[PDB]
């Protein structure tokens, strides 16, 4: 999943998207995240190698909108992008009200 | 009371923010902060003890 | 409670709830409430006799 946010501090609103493989967790609360997350005022909440994933995400009018496309793909070279034509389909719009400038990719790890 | 009828000129009352001897800072109908880009006919100026 | 200070104009749709001191002053407030360090939150205090 990602974060998003202005300063990550825990004194401003800051966005958090993380999948656990049964869900999709989307929340604006102000907690602390450490560093990277590990496995084996809250305004807004919403509960929902071959492979190649592409997203889109932009912030516009307090909307966040999240494009996605999912494809296998076979690479000789390692770790290069494809050429080829992809049309990237429209997943999410998300109400959230937040203005973004900075953010962080999460990773699992053991 | 001496009403003090300024005209033909531009408020600068961000000196008197600057300095040690100017403490408080009240305003009503406009913004305290917002004072310098205002332009007025005639400002009334009184000063008392 | 109403906000009177904040550092610039607000994009449409979007939500401001800090409550650190405005910085009116080249001084650092450093969380100082006093002469050109504002607080944003204030209230008109609604009464009848209005
Ligand atoms: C969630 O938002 C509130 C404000 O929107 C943040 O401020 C804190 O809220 C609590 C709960 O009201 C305050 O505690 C008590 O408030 C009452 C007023 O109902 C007051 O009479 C008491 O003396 C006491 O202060 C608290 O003061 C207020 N401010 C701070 C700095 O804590 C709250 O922090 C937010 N919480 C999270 C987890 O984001
Ligand atoms: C978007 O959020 C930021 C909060 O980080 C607001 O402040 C900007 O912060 C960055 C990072 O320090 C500065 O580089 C900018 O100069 C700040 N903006 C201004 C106008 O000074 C920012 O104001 C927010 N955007 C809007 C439209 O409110
Ligand atoms: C993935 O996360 C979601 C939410 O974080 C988990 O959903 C829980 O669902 C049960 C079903 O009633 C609720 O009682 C819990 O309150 C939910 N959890 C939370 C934190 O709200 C879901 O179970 C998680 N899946 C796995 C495999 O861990």
């Amino acid at each position: 999943g990602w974060i998003f946010g202005t300063t990550l501090d825990s004194k401003t609103q800051s966005l958090l998207i993380v999948n656990n493989a049964t869900n999709v967790v989307i929340k604006v609360c102000e907690f602390q995240f450490c560093n990277d997350p590990f496995l084996d005022n809250c305004t807004f909440e919403y509960v929902s190698f071959k492979n190649l994933r592409e997203f889109v995400f932009k912030n516009i009018d307090g909307y966040f909108k999240i494009y996605s496309k999912h494809t296998p793909i076979i690479v000789r070279e390692p770790e290069d992008l494809p050429q080829g034509f992809s049309a990237l389909e429209p997943l999410v719009d998300l109400p959230i009200g937040i203005n973004i400038t900075r953010f962080q990719t999460l990773l699992a790890l053991h | 009371w001496n009403r003090k009828r300024i005209s033909n000129c531009v408020a600068d009352y961000s000196v008197l923010y600057n300095l040690a001897p100017f403490f408080t800072f009240k305003c009503y109908g406009v913004s305290p902060t917002k004072l310098n880009d205002l332009c007025f006919t005639n400002v009334y100026a009184d000063s008392f003890v | 409670l109403y906000r009177l200070f904040r550092k610039s104009n607000l994009k449409p749709f979007e939500r401001d709830i800090s409550t650190e001191i405005y910085q009116a002053g080249n001084k650092p407030c450093n969380g100082v409430a006093g002469f050109n360090c504002y607080f944003p939150l204030r209230s008109y205090s609604f009464r009848p006799t209005y």
